[PDB]
């Protein structure tokens, strides 16, 4: 009863590394967006929508592992 | 006189012989060892000009020079098979780093006073981020206080320990084994390699120490 | 400014000078830049490729012979070209193919000429691609 | 031994140093030796030509 | 391609790129201007006191 | 521990070495520099 | 051969010397305290 | 039955590392896509479907890791 | 009891390693921002809001990791 | 074999860390695809099959990791 | 109590790794700073404060990791 | 053979991670291949065998890791 | 008590992992400094001081890791 | 001696992580080789042998770990 | 004197893990040095010293890791 | 003494990781040298010893890690 909860906590802790890639990826998408806007001021109206779409996509990718950790903790 | 005392007196004797005894009659020719000393002086003086120059580099050049020669003579006696790393405590380098950081802070508080606290805010970082900036820079300076010692001392001790462990683990080099061919002589090759590595590392880290203390002195005297 | 002005000039007869224009393809060494309007100032070496120029009339293809795709903050697109591709009247398969195969034998003649014959055949193959 | 193999390798290290680094440093020092001697003699020659 | 090391410079590269189209031109587009461009009669005649004036080689 | 044999002694050592260096050896290099400058000028 | 030239040793290098003195005093004070022996 | 369940939890937690590479790959694909779109505005038609395909293939690994974690847990 | 707290602390430790991604990501965001504003000075006003928004989202992911570590601890 | 089964589970969880490489790798391949098509449009057809083959070869590592994980499990 | 303090030490050791990415982050921001400044000297005055803020709080993320390690210890 | 087989499984799982490096090798080799062939179509004919040999040699390391893991399982 | 010192040593070992980030950070800082001097040799005098500053910050992160390990030991 | 062999197998499993460096090493070596031959075909005859030697040295570094793991297997 | 020595060796390994960053760091420093002298042959005498500086600093970081390992060995 | 030797083997196995950095480093140096010599062929004579030294130092770090593993094994 104690061991299973302990391993649940361990699994949540090792799952928390899943958001590392999500953060790095969201930020690299934003970085490429900024570079593209700087190298082409008139392309903002085009780059902004798919930039936000990729942000949300990577955020959902990270939130998958975040929810896995949450269900490991409280389930 | 302990081991450290005799090591230091021998170091002082050899270092003073390298200058006052190199000159047979102190001619103007500037012989090969004389020209080597001249090159070292010129190099340290242009560290000073490049990294702390602009009003008062010359005043602070001599400590750079003396620390460079002390570290040079310490690193030169590091690879001799008997050579002991100055009693093998290396806390001396930590003490040097601490005293140099303390002197730099005293100089900053003397020539600037309360303005030294403005060094934590170089260009921007307004009030919402001011405490974070000052904490970060204070911790960076605290790390700088230990950077110099835990650097040269660490590398010297690590080199000596690698030396000892390598020599210990190849004690069967041609004692009893039958496979002592060039494959068994490869450990001698790695020992030779670490000889060269320790020499180059000692020299380049003496240069590292010189440039680091020059940069610290510039940061102390000049606020940016 | 509204829109984009393009300054297309040729040694025989200049084509465009300060004329309102939308997106124009500018094939460079890396790739073509579809400058819509304004745009950051740039300097890119143009490579033989299709320069497609949109106006309100139609979409006319102009296979360029080279130049520079240089822009200014005042949105001045001065493309200093040499030879253009007026509509498709310049298209001719046979002369391009025979010139390519005839410059292949002299593609290794003498140093500079040998190296430049390969580039001439490359731009001839680009002409073949533009032939449609 | 725990330390004698280091003594054995010290000779090889000194040999390699004398083979590679020593000639380079010798040439580097002698080049500026000749440079200093020549520039000093040239300055003296210029001074004596001016006085002549 | 290699118009700098194997080749000569950008000038000859661009000139030959234009000349490829100029020679491979339709008869309707073949007018006096393109014919004048195609014709090349400049001879490299270097100076005497500058480059010994060896011979008037083609440009 | 065995600290009152090398730390304060080491401080006296680098103090006297700094004094000897700055008062003796740097002046020789300065003197040769200024002499070469003078007889070169 | 060898002569004494009076370069500034205290007018300019006082902070380092006073820091060394303070470090030595702190070491002497902590020798009987920060040794755990 | 307890220690094996504990190992199940630990292994399922470790198996979720795949989201690292999945997300970083999706994002760098989108970064190249946005860089090409900005530098070459006339590439969208031929770059969008292939960007979508690359994103799907990159997310294949992430969904596989999610599925294996789920089956290890259940 | 004590083993549960022990694994709680170890999970907090292996959750603190989530901030490495936030740091590297905000690094790349501000790096591209600096490169872009250095390219053309006129674009800084337009690119600052998007850059700071992406930074804030990366810091939000890092704060999510820190909050998971804290709810582990506390 | 209870602890053996627990170690099987933990080993499968550890071995599931191979899909990071396949994912980010095929994504790097797709990013190079995007850069190439943005640069040269005429080379898209030529780079289609080679890049798809490279994607398959990169995902072969993830397939091998999946096989190892399944062998550890089943 | 032995295991509690033991895993507190383990979690503190794992937690302080946050300085890895803090250093990498300040370094990446600084690298782009150097690239942009050398490519555009005139942008120094308006790039310097933003970069300072950026790497300062990027290191503050590592400081947060250090604080987590400290509370794990103390 | 409880602990021995358990550690064999753990070691195989830890050995399975060489495929990530193998995949990165194949991937960046193919990415450079795509960039080169897009930059100049003529160089593609020469580079393609180079890419074949490069990815084969890179996959050799992954095969070595797979064999090391396999001998730990049977 | 023996397990407490054992975990002290383990946490001290783990505390040193974050130092590799400091090393690669100072290294990429000096790499960008090399590239900047290559592009603009004349800006070297202005650029070197805050290059030393960036090295100091990354080495400070490494030294926080080192001091955490040291206090974990003694 | 059961735990001795168990941890020997564990060390052999973790000793294969050094192959990761060989993999990404051949990766970057061949990537730069392809980029360089894309720059100009002339430099191939002089750049290929050093690329081969670099791959050989990288695979030797990997084989060092492979041999150490084999020593931890037999 | 059994678990303490065991965790001492384990922590020595977890500390020697950090020399990877120092190696890649001296590598990237020398790499940018090569690229800089490549773009301009004439800047070699200026870019050599700070490059060997960065190499020395990264090697000293690696030897910090080695020192942390060595106090866990002697 | 079983646990002591067991952890010696574990420590050596995990200490062997430094060859990852060694290989990545030597190959980074080789890649940069390849790029430099391809960009300009003339500089090869002045850039070859540079890359040789960089490779030597990186493989020296790798040898340091290998020797740490060896001393954990046999010492």
């Amino acid at each position: 009863m104690q061991l299973v909860l302990a391993a649940k906590y361990i699994g949540a802790g090792i799952s928390t590394i899943g958001l590392l890639g999500a953060g790095i990826g969201i930020a690299i998408v934003f970085a490429a967006l900024i570079n593209g806007v700087s190298r082409n001021p008139s392309i903002k109206d085009t780059v902004f929508p798919m930039a936000i779409l990729g942000f949300a996509l990577s955020e959902a990718t990270g939130l998958f592992c975040l929810m896995v950790s949450f269900l490991l903790l409280f389930g | 006189l302990t081991t450290f005392s005799l090591y230091t007196i021998i170091v002082l004797l050899v270092i003073t012989s390298l200058y006052t005894l190199t000159n047979n009659n102190n001619k103007i020719i500037g012989s090969r060892w004389l020209i080597s000393q001249e090159a070292i002086y010129d190099t340290i003086m242009n560290m000073t000009k490049g990294q702390i120059g602009g009003k008062n580099w010359g005043l602070y050049f001599p400590m750079i020079f003396t620390l460079f020669m002390f570290i040079f003579i310490a690193n030169l006696i590091s690879m001799i098979p008997y050579s002991f790393a100055l009693s093998a405590h290396l806390v001396f380098i930590i003490s040097l780093s601490i005293v140099i950081w303390l002197g730099n802070t005293i100089l900053g508080l003397y020539k600037h006073g309360w303005v030294f606290f403005s060094l934590f805010v170089p260009a921007g970082t307004p009030l919402p981020l001011v405490p974070l900036l000052v904490i970060i820079e204070t911790l960076s300076y605290f790390a700088r206080a230990i950077s110099l010692g835990l650097r040269l001392g660490s590398n010297i001790l690590a080199g000596h320990l690698l030396m000892v462990i390598l020599a210990g683990l190849t004690f069967n080099f041609m004692l009893i084994n039958l496979f002592t061919l060039v494959f068994g002589f490869v450990p001698l090759a790695m020992i030779l390699a670490i000889m060269m590595l320790e020499f180059a590392i000692g020299i380049i880290q003496g240069y590292v120490w010189a440039i680091l203390t020059a940069s610290y002195l510039k940061d102390a005297v000049y606020l940016h | 400014s509204s829109g984009l002005k393009l300054q297309f000039a040729l040694p025989h007869e200049t084509l465009y000078s300060g004329s309102e224009v939308t997106q124009v393809n500018l094939p460079a060494k890396s790739g073509r830049i579809g400058v819509l309007a304004n745009h950051v100032p740039t300097v890119e070496q143009l490579l033989p490729g299709v320069v497609e120029v949109m106006e309100g009339s139609n979409s006319k293809k102009f296979f360029i012979s080279g130049g520079f795709a240089t822009v200014q903050p005042d949105s001045q697109l001065c493309v200093t070209a040499i030879e253009a591709f007026p509509l498709e009247s310049f298209s001719q398969e046979n002369i391009k193919n025979l010139l390519a195969e005839a410059k292949k034998n002299v593609s290794s003649s003498d140093a500079r000429e040998a190296a430049e014959a390969a580039i001439q055949v490359e731009v001839l193959e680009n002409l073949q691609s533009v032939l449609k | 031994n725990d330390e004698s193999i280091l003594l054995l390798t010290f000779l090889g290290f000194t040999g390699l140093v004398a083979k590679y680094l020593a000639p380079a440093y010798k040439d580097f020092a002698d080049a500026r030796m000749k440079k200093v001697s020549d520039v000093l003699n040239a300055s003296r020659n210029k001074h004596v030509e001016a006085v002549k | 391609s290699a118009w700098r090391k194997a080749g000569i410079s950008y000038a000859a590269y661009l000139n030959v790129a234009a000349q490829a189209i100029r020679s491979s031109l339709k008869t309707e587009l073949q007018t006096a201007s393109v014919l004048n461009r195609s014709q090349t009669d400049a001879f490299y005649t270097q100076y005497k006191n500058g480059t010994a004036a060896s011979e008037p080689t083609p440009i | 521990f065995y600290f009152m044999n090398q730390l304060t002694y080491g401080f006296l050592l680098m103090i006297t070495l700094l004094i000897l260096f700055s008062q003796f050896f740097l002046p020789m290099i300065l003197r040769l520099y200024v002499s070469r400058l003078f007889i070169s000028k | 051969m060898l002569k004494r030239f009076p370069t500034p040793i205290l007018k300019v290098y006082w902070p380092f010397f006073v820091a060394g003195a303070a470090v030595y005093y702190g070491m002497s004070k902590a020798a009987d305290l920060s040794s755990n022996t």
